[PDB]
């Protein structure tokens, strides 16, 4: 396609070329006929034939880069094309002064009448769904895969449509939000790792704000400490494109002491011990448990034997609220969803 | 279809043949003896209807000068010669006749250079494929080049190789250009033509210090925009999670920092091309100008006529007229030979070097090529046709020793003995070829339709597959839909399940899958499809309770193997890890059996 | 016209548009004009003065240069300036709705080689396109003044040059 493209362009520049020849003979043939039998002194016949050479000169390049003008003036159409999207709409109805300094103090985290959707088109997602939970309350949500589990936990940043709904923390209106200061001092932890190259204290730190005993002590309170330390770098060292230098395993430890190192009250996890050991996943719920006491620790169960020892456990099946109770409770029910999920794992 | 294939000698595999024929003529140097022996016959070819053409397109001055000196102005039968080329009529036809031949050898000479960069196009993208079917994945992962670099390699520096390519006779003619216009100047003016010497020594000092002033430009503008492509990419590939933790003004402000420090060098590079074809469409009219009314000054006058005039005028035209192109000219030779020093530093990269199948027998093997071993002394008695489970904490070796028997790693000492073969391996990551659902299970393999319809039902894939618009012809991967994740991870363990090769390296398949999808897994499929022929699955997971249903455990800690054998050799010896996986399943009371 | 140079045009600004046409178009006129002063500085059979003029009549030719040349470089480097800085904050701020039903290939291929286009190779096919039509319009221009006998035989010429050009232009396209 690309020696055709080339044959059908010298194509069109031979028969502008022979166009342009034949203008150097008609002017050149009634400038020697306006001058023979008429008075034109010669200067303007010289002059007409150096122009006629420069339109044989000038004519196919004028064509050319008329063609190519078009043909880079597309990139410009699908710049312009891309340019008029749409925008998330970032600020909120509410005054930033309304809201506190000290935002996330205590986690009242209120649920009443939810049903998300991803656009307007879609199926709902989410039934209709209501929960009451207290600041010391570190809940756990078990489920099916494709039940609604971690669109539950993307919907508290506003990322899927949350087309109706009482979604409020602290009583505060969290549709009535500004969005850079609602997904600032909440963090999530994906399940699919994401980092980014360069270094180690950027990758936790991207503004350099938190000092190295910080980042020290969220290795520690990670288990990567050991790992990191046994590095040539030991901090301040290549992670490259993907984070590909390290295991998948590490990747989603990067991840946990990424979400470590702010601060938080509402630590709301998706299931981020997918990659990781039952050992060293053992190891860390012990850890974060006890060091965070005081912060509302949300997780999406992976293994149940994790989520066992929470406050209460939510299981959504279909994307709605089946059991909302005590693990207890639920398991000496023993005809229970989380009961047949814990049946089913040991 | 109906534009057809391309003949035999445009093929790729005909060139490459002869670029790889160039090659074992025996840095950058023999990248461009290898071009000029094998292109070069071609680019004379086109050199030659190049220099062709612009001598017949030398018949504009002295046609001037023929008919305006003639416009001012056996013995009865025939014309002399000095009649016969004084006449205005028959020069204004043969300046007809020799435009269309010198247009006509200028698209000639066009059309040689772009087929022969057409050429070079397919034959450096064969030898790229065949490098890179050849690379160890070490140069991806520790440190070198990205993968960005290297598809954007192709998109950009072959086409930078190819457009250089373009006008590469035209910097041939512009010795001959110059030269026989100077002679036509002398011919016409004499000695009053040498001083328009603007043109005659070109000041080449000054063209050749604003060409290096273009490679201070261009280095560092194509340094900065493989920097600034880097960042894009991994914003744009992680804007999720740069969305969710309000980390988007910080990366925009690193990415704009990037692209204000590459718009330095932009500012640079536009001025100094800016005062490029100032000179160059300076130089010309300042040579008219010292040639004209240095005529008519300082020399005293020899017939100074409209036919002189107009024909100097002409020739100056002529003259200046492929030399309009020149700062085009100098950034694509500039861009060419950034482009060659890139190709060059890519094809010198690193590269590869009784019931049991696979004998890995005290075999170091090492990520780097510099570093101290990542996996140490391990010795390895895989069984033919059973269940292998290698089990281990973060960052033991789990994938690493999948990744030993393909061969990827550098192996130091030790000997693996193979029996290599074909291997059904979907790995930690999962992959999409960009095509339909069907064509990624298929995978070229013939197309079992019973097989086919079995590994759906193996593996679950029919309720999410029904969710789809097209079901098995729906675009997924990178080009096209989005998938979950949970459907990505089984729809590539669904391809090794599939392709008859006998090995099956099962990299973890239940990091995004749940309980229930993970035992319809371990139920159907493993264990129904896999030991239903005598297939050798070595599948390493972190879920330890399908450790029952394991004819092989490898155990794992800190790049070294503990034990290999089965669970009862591990209830024999060992005994403290026993009791440890013990506590992790919650299995106190039964047993491992 | 399309709606991308009307994009083009606003993005770099009336302030460097109104200095690109009216410093080449006054370039080529007095191009055509020191041509004409080369005609009339011939027809002798009065003394220098059809040579200072000339002089003088160069050198403003040498800086009206030198302003195209500038103000060619300066609108290709402010839309390079502006056009990137604006698609980037424009792309950042979008819904995760958008990213999750676009091809990625396609807001990395329009970061690439669309940034790469509008940034150093339009410029350099804007100079030759200006400079190339300009300079056929003008010699147009000087061919009507010489010889009145060309206008009707410029008009089938014409012609065939439009005919052939949207005969080839769809089968290109
Ligand atoms: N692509 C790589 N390049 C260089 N070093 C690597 C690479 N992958 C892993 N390593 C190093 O090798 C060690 C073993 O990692 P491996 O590839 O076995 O992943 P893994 O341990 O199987 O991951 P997981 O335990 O999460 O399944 C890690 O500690 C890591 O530091
Ligand atoms: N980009 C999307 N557009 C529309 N629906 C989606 C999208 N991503 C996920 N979903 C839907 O959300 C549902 C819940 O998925 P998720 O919460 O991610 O996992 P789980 O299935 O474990 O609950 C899925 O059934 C899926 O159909
Ligand atoms: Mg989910
Ligand atoms: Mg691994």
């Amino acid at each position: 396609a690309s020696l055709f493209l080339t044959a059908a362009n010298r194509w069109l520049e031979v028969r502008m070329e022979y166009i342009g020849a034949c203008v150097v003979l008609i002017a050149a043939v009634t400038s020697i006929s306006n001058s023979l039998h008429r008075e034109l002194s010669a200067g303007l016949v010289g002059l007409g034939l150096t122009y006629a050479l420069m339109v044989s000169n000038y004519l196919n390049w004028m064509v050319r880069n008329l063609a190519d003008m078009e043909l880079q003036l597309g990139a410009v159409k699908r710049i312009h094309g891309l340019l008029k999207t749409e925008a998330e709409s970032y600020e909120g109805l509410l005054a930033p002064s309304l809201i506190p300094k000290n935002w996330p103090d205590q986690g009242k985290i209120q649920i009443q009448n939810l049903s998300v959707r991803y656009d307007s088109s879609l199926k709902p997602v989410l039934k209709h769904v209501n929960a009451l939970i207290a600041p010391g309350q570190k809940i756990g949500i078990c489920g099916r895969t494709g039940s609604g589990k971690s669109s539950f936990s993307l919907a508290f940043f506003r990322m899927v449509d949350t087309f109706e709904g009482h979604i409020i923390i602290d009583g505060i209106d969290i549709a009535k939000l500004p969005l850079h200061t609602l997904r600032s001092r909440l963090s999530i932890i994906l399940q699919d790792p994401v980092l980014f190259s360069g270094t180690i204290r950027f990758n936790l730190d991207p503004e350099r704000k938190c000092s190295d005993s910080t980042l020290w002590e969220a290795l520690e309170i990670a288990q990567l400490k050991l790992v990191v330390k046994a590095l040539p770098g030991g901090l301040d060292a290549i992670i490259t494109e993907g984070g590909e230098n390290f295991s998948q395993g590490q990747r989603q430890l990067f991840c946990l002491a990424r979400a470590f190192v702010r601060k938080t009250s509402i630590f709301i996890m998706d299931e981020a011990t997918a990659s990781i050991d039952m050992a060293t996943e053992n190891i860390l719920q012990k850890v974060v448990m006890t060091a965070f006491a005081d912060r509302t620790v949300v997780t999406i169960a992976h293994r149940v034997h994790t989520i066992l020892s929470a406050d209460l456990v939510i299981v959504l099946k279909r994307g709605a609220i089946l059991e909302f109770d005590k693990p207890e409770k639920l398991l000496s029910r023993k005809d229970s969803v989380f009961a047949s999920f814990v049946r089913a794992d040991k | 279809r109906a534009i057809g294939k391309l003949p035999i000698a445009m093929r790729a595999l005909t060139n490459y043949q002869r670029l790889c024929e160039a090659f074992d003529a025996q840095g950058a140097r023999a990248i461009w003896q290898a071009l000029s022996h094998a292109f070069g016959r071609r680019l004379v070819l086109s050199s030659t209807f190049r220099i062709l053409a612009d001598l017949l397109g030398f018949a504009g001055p002295l046609c001037i000068f023929g008919i305006v000196d003639h416009l001012g102005k056996l013995g009865v039968y025939f014309v002399s010669s000095q009649e016969f080329l004084a006449n205005a009529y028959v020069l204004a036809v043969l300046l007809f006749l020799a435009l269309l031949l010198q247009r006509t050898f200028l698209q000639a000479s066009y059309y040689v250079a772009i087929e022969t960069g057409i050429n070079l196009r397919g034959a450096i993208q064969t030898k790229i494929y065949n490098k890179i079917m050849h690379l160890s994945t070490s140069n991806l992962s520790m440190g070198e080049m990205t993968a960005g670099q290297i598809c954007n390699l192709v998109a950009i520096d072959t086409n930078q190789l190819m457009w250089f390519f373009f006008l590469c006779p035209n910097l041939w003619a512009m010795p001959v250009q110059i030269i026989v216009g100077v002679i036509l100047l002398y011919y016409i003016l004499g000695v009053s033509a040498l001083i328009g010497a603007a043109v005659i020594i070109l000041l080449a000092p000054v063209q050749y210090f604003v060409a290096t002033k273009l490679s201070q430009a261009q280095r560092s503008t194509l340094e900065y925009s493989n920097e600034r492509l880097k960042q894009t990419n991994e914003m744009l590939r992680g804007i999720k999670l740069l969305k969710l933790y309000a980390w988007e003004n910080i990366f925009r402000t690193r990415v704009e920092t990037t692209r204000r420090k590459e718009m330095t060098s932009l500012r640079a590079f536009a001025i100094y091309t800016s005062i490029s074809i100032f000179m160059n469409t300076a130089i010309p009219i300042a040579a008219v100008l010292i040639t004209f009314v240095g005529h008519v000054s300082f020399f005293k006058e020899a017939d100074f006529s409209p036919s002189v005039a107009f024909a100097s005028l002409s020739l100056f035209h002529i003259l200046v007229t492929p030399l309009f192109l020149l700062s085009s000219v100098v950034r694509s030779t500039v861009k060419a030979l950034v482009s060659v020093q890139k190709l060059s530093e890519f094809l010198s990269s690193a590269e590869i070097r009784d019931n049991c199948c696979v004998q890995i027998m005290g075999g170091y093997f090492t990520w780097t090529p510099d570093g101290i071993p990542t996996l140490s002394n391990i010795t390895i008695r895989i069984p033919r046709g059973q269940l292998t489970m290698i089990v281990g904490q973060v960052g033991c070796g789990k994938s690493s020793l999948l990744l030993a028997a393909l061969g990827e790693m550098q192996k130091v000492s030790g000997a693996v003995f193979w029996s290599r073969g074909p291997v059904a391996y979907a790995s930690q990551k999962p992959w999409l070829l960009n095509a339909t659902v069907e064509e990624n299970i298929i995978f070229e393999s013939p197309f079992n339709k019973q097989r086919y319809k079995m590994v759906i039902e193996a593996c679950s894939l029919q309720p999410d597959i029904d969710i789809l618009p097209h079901g098995d012809q729906t675009q997924i991967g990178e080009r096209g839909i989005n998938l979950s994740g949970g459907q990505r991870q089984r729809i590539s363990v669904a391809r090794a399940l599939y392709q008859h090769a006998n090995v099956v390296f099962l990299d973890d398949p239940f990091s995004a899958l749940d309980i229930h999808l993970s035992d319809h897994l371990m139920q159907a499929g493993i264990l129904e499809l896999l030991r239903d022929d005598k297939r050798t699955v070595v599948l390493v997971t972190h879920k330890l309770q399908y450790l029952p249903h394991a004819d092989w455990i490898i155990a794992m800690k800190d790049g070294t193997i503990q034990r290999e054998g089965t669970l009862k050799d591990f209830q024999r010896s060992e005994c403290q890890l026993f009791e440890h996986w013990k506590t992790l399943m919650n299995r106190q009371d039964q047993e491992l059996e | 016209p399309w709606r991308a140079c009307a994009k083009y045009l606003s993005s770099a600004g009336i302030l460097l548009l109104s200095l690109l046409v009216f410093s080449q178009l006054l370039k080529h006129m007095v191009l055509v004009a020191i041509d004409y002063w080369l005609a009339k500085w011939t027809d002798s059979a009065d003394q220098t003065v059809y040579a200072m003029v000339f002089t003088v009549l160069c050198s403003l030719g040498i800086v009206l240069c030198l302003v195209t040349s500038v103000t060619v470089e300066w609108t290709g480097l402010k839309v390079a300036k502006r056009l990137h800085r604006s698609l980037l904050n424009r792309i950042i701020l979008a819904p995760m709705r958008f990213f999750e039903t676009t091809p990625l290939g396609s807001i990395l291929n329009r970061f690439s080689s669309d940034c790469n286009t509008i940034d150093q190779h339009i410029p350099s096919t804007l100079e030759c396109l200006s400079r190339s039509t300009l300079l056929c319009v003008s010699a147009l221009a000087v061919i009507s003044y010489v010889t009145p006998v060309f206008l009707v035989a410029l008009l089938p010429l014409a012609i065939v040059c439009y005919f052939i050009q949207k005969y080839f232009r769809v089968a290109s396209r």
